[PDB]
This record gives structure tokens, sequence and C-alpha cells, in this order.
């Protein structure tokens, strides 16, 4: 799910208490559609709702389509509301929270985001961007290897937990550890930022259990986002739960911190690709993978539907087979996976081309995973003792209405239902008989 | 042996044109049914002793 789903769901009480933080405001107008963010502008200045009629003849009558959507997304995030504008007429007017919001957060006004940075002098201990890209990437490897199930990545119960809580990852018995379920494989193959998008929807779904405020772990998140990197900000300002959250986010490598009761905390890369690097896999016509990359994660991901033929200590080179493609599959992973995998991680060199990666291959790997499917297997009942067509019909008929018909055939009168219903078609069956 | 070779060219022209059919019929003609209990129905091809083991209600 994607952040607009997400927010669809939510009252209008937390909608507009998200609205009182500048930078949400900011994050929700860059995730509206091209069309949307000109309305929002145009609207920006006016203290007047406007003519329905008049909002609609901006847009052209061909690309009517896209107005419309943009209408009900923008209706649906109650960013604006419909007046009754005198006469019968309906005007529509930005949400006054919102809009002073995004104001402020453009424009300028009010108090800064972060308390002050510059009371407690320079850090002591203070690191470059390097530093903290490393021990982002560092702290996302071992992250991913403990959902592999590698010893050598230990990390707290709690967030054990939650991955068992998300589904990745399934824990049969206490005691041993859980095992990465096929779910655990699609999170592996998805990107980067969609990974830390989609962990940080489970935290915000858990949180109910902790009974953690909603409104102010999405603020702090989307203040994270828009965060400058290499600059600390004031742990001071912060409810006792955030900070445990913040604590989270410190095993996560969002958030780096030298120590729990320190106040100073620097953004990472990562936190701010949430909102939201060159690739190092180079693809060729002949099946072949050169990858440059070290880490065992990397390499463990390319071998999950790859076979691997040589290891460099720079350079990976790998073979795509079907039988590898295959076994992808039956763990669990779909070929479109596989492809945007392939293209995210894709070499800046092979950019240069019109296609990210070759037709030809993508193609080879699509009619590879339509191989397992192409065999459909229903299990259930036949019935082919019908003696009259109108019986016949009778019978389909309730079936249909049940919703347990899997094949028809009025041509032959053979029909095939599931076993569940088979049952209720039967006795069907047998009371109208009897009442005959 | 052109003699030999000119009579064999047109030796199996009138051969292929005498089959017909290559494919043979395989249509199960059962005959008549057998009852077994719990309502159970069996029916015996007579072409290739094909069983097909049925509930009628």
């Amino acid at each position: 799910r994607n952040l607009q789903e997400f927010l669809g769901g939510l009252s209008p009480g937390v909608l507009d208490r998200l609205y009182g933080h500048p930078a949400t405001c900011l994050a929700v107008f860059r995730e509206l559609p091209s069309l949307a963010k000109n309305w929002v502008m145009r609207m920006l200045f006016l203290e007047q709702p406007l003519p329905q009629a008049a909002v609609a003849l901006w847009v052209k009558k061909e690309f009517s389509k896209a107005q419309e959507e943009s209408t009900g997304l923008l209706s649906g995030l109650r960013i604006w509301h419909t007046q009754l504008l005198p006469g019968g007429l309906q005007g529509l007017i930005l949400n006054p929270i919102f809009r002073q919001n995004l104001r402020i957060a453009l424009l300028g006004g009010g108090k800064a985001w972060s308390d002050d940075t510059s009371q407690l002098g320079p850090d002591k201990h203070a690191r470059d961007v390097p530093s903290l890209d490393k021990y982002a990437e560092e702290r996302w490897e071992v992250v991913l290897h403990f959902m592999v199930g590698s010893p050598s990545a230990a990390v707290s119960q709690d967030l054990a937990q939650l991955l068992s809580q998300a589904g990745l990852m399934k824990s049969t018995e206490p005691g041993e550890p859980p095992c990465i379920t096929s779910a655990g494989f699609q999170f592996l193959l998805l990107d980067t930022p969609a990974q830390l998008w989609y962990f940080m929807l489970q935290y915000l779904q858990t949180a109910q259990s902790r009974g953690m405020d909603l409104v102010e772990i999405l603020s702090f998140l989307f203040q994270l986002s828009f965060s400058t990197l290499g600059k600390d900000y004031s742990v001071e300002g912060m409810s006792d739960s955030l900070l445990n959250f913040l604590q989270h986010l410190r095993e996560f490598g969002l958030v780096f911190q030298r120590k729990r009761k320190s106040r100073r905390y620097y953004p990472t890369r990562l936190a701010i690709n949430l909102s939201s690097q060159p690739g190092f896999i180079v693809v060729e016509t002949n099946y072949r993978l050169y990858a440059y990359t070290e880490s065992e994660l990397q390499i463990a991901l390319i071998a999950l539907f790859s076979e691997m033929l040589y290891r460099f200590p720079n350079m990976v080179v790998a073979q795509v087979t079907r039988e590898s493609v295959q076994q992808a599959i039956a763990s669990g992973i779909t070929a479109q996976q596989i492809i945007h995998f392939l293209r995210t991680r894709a070499h800046p060199v092979m950019l240069k081309q019109t296609p990210v990666l070759p037709p030809t291959i993508t193609d080879q790997i699509r009619l590879w995973e339509l191989e397992r499917d192409r065999l459909r297997f229903t299990e259930g009942v036949l019935y082919n003792q019908f003696l009259s067509q109108v019986d016949f019909e009778l019978l389909l008929a309730h079936a249909r209405e049940l919703g347990v018909l899997v094949f028809e055939n009025s041509a032959k009168r053979l029909m095939v239902v599931t076993p569940a219903g088979h049952s209720d078609v039967k006795r069907f069956w047998k009371r109208q008989k009897h009442s005959s | 042996k052109k003699f030999d070779k000119k009579v064999k060219e047109l030796r199996r022209a009138v051969r292929s044109s005498v089959w017909k059919r290559e494919t043979i019929v395989h249509q199960h003609e059962y005959g008549p049914e057998e009852n077994l209990e719990d309502d159970m129905y069996r029916k015996t091809c007579t072409m290739c002793g094909h069983e097909l083991t049925y509930e009628k209600m």
C-alpha cells in the first residue's frame, strides 16, 4: 500500500490533526498528482470559496477524467471541503488549518520545526556524511540478514516480533528462530525506499497495540523526511513515547545517535529517501549479470533468482538460467518483482539505452514465469446426470446464485462445482424432486 | 535398375491412396452399471476395460 491508501481510511479528526504540522502538509502536497498541485497553488491565496463549475472549467473536456480523479482524491484526503455558497451554489475552499500550515511552510512564519541546535554548541563526537551512510548501510544489512536467518546478525526481541506480526517470518515454535516466508522474499526483492515505507506502515498499524499517538509519529516521520542531511536536531521537545519510537529508529539505521541520553541525533540518508542509488548490475543479452557489489546480502539476493559463476573481489558474474528462475518462482517470487529489482539496481551505463533492460531478457523471464501457471487444476465435483435441459438450467441457476459454480457447459449439460457447495446443491436438487 | 526405379516410383502412389483413417477411435462404450455400497455405480468400458465409478443422486 501507498501513503494515499493509508490516509484514505483515517478519520477526519486524525487528518485534521495531521495538517497541524507544516511538514506533513508539504509531504501531502508533494504526494498529490500534477493537476492537484496546480489547483492547490491557485487556491492557496483565496479567502472565498469558488464554484464547482468554475473549477471544472479549468481543465479541458478531453482531460476531464484526470480532473475527476484529482477532485476525488482531494475530497478523500479532505484537503478542501465543499462550502454552501449562497443561492444554492456549492463553493470549494481549502481547509483553513491545512492552508495556514502550507503557507507557513512555504512563505514562512511561526516557530521552527526544531527547537535549537546552537544552544549546546558543536557536537564533541560528530560524524560525517560518509560515516552516516556507512552506518545506515550496515544497519540495513544486519536487519536483512536477520530476516534471512544468518547468526551473524542479531537484533532486539521487539524488532523480531514486529517482523512476525508483519507476516514476513513465522515462528512455528517458541525458542526456535522463525523461517522467512514467500512474503519475506517479496519484501527482500522490493526497492529500499519501498521496503522502508512498508516497514513504517506496518509500524504505524501495530502502534495501536502500544497505544502511541499516530499523529505525533506521522508528524515526526515527515519532519525527519525533510530534515537536512548532516545536521543534528534537538532531542528535547518530544514526548517520552516518541523518543522510545526514535530509539527503534536508531535500530533501523534511519537516525544515528551516540547514546540514548544524548540530546543530538543525525538523520541519515535512508530517512530522507523515505519521502521518495546509481545501480550496480550490468545485464547482457546472453543472460549474464555482472554486479559491482561485495556484501553478502546482494550476492544472496542475486543468487536467489540466478546461478552464480564467478566471484571476483569486486565483481560477481552470474548466469540467468531457466532452472534458476523456476526455482525462484517456486520460492514465491514473481517475474515482475525480479524485473523491477533488476531495473532498480541497473548500472548507470545501461541507462544510456532507451530501455533500461533489453526486451528479450524480460520477455524470456515472463514466459518462464507463465510455464508454472500453464496448467490449471480445480478440485471439485462434476454433475453429468441431467435428463432434461430445463432441470439442468434450474440447478445451474441455483449454483450461480450460491456462487459455488466452477465451470458450466450447457451444450453437453455438464457442470463442475466446489466440494463445499456440493452438499447445498444436492439438498436443493433433492427438494425439487421431492416437492414435485 | 532404371526400370526398377521407374516402376517403384509409381508402385507406392496407388498404395498411398488406399488407407484413409490412421487414428483409431477410442470411444468408451460402457455397458450396464453395477451398483456397489454407498450408492456407488460403476461402468465398465467394453473397448478397453476402462472403469468409471460415480455417485448418482
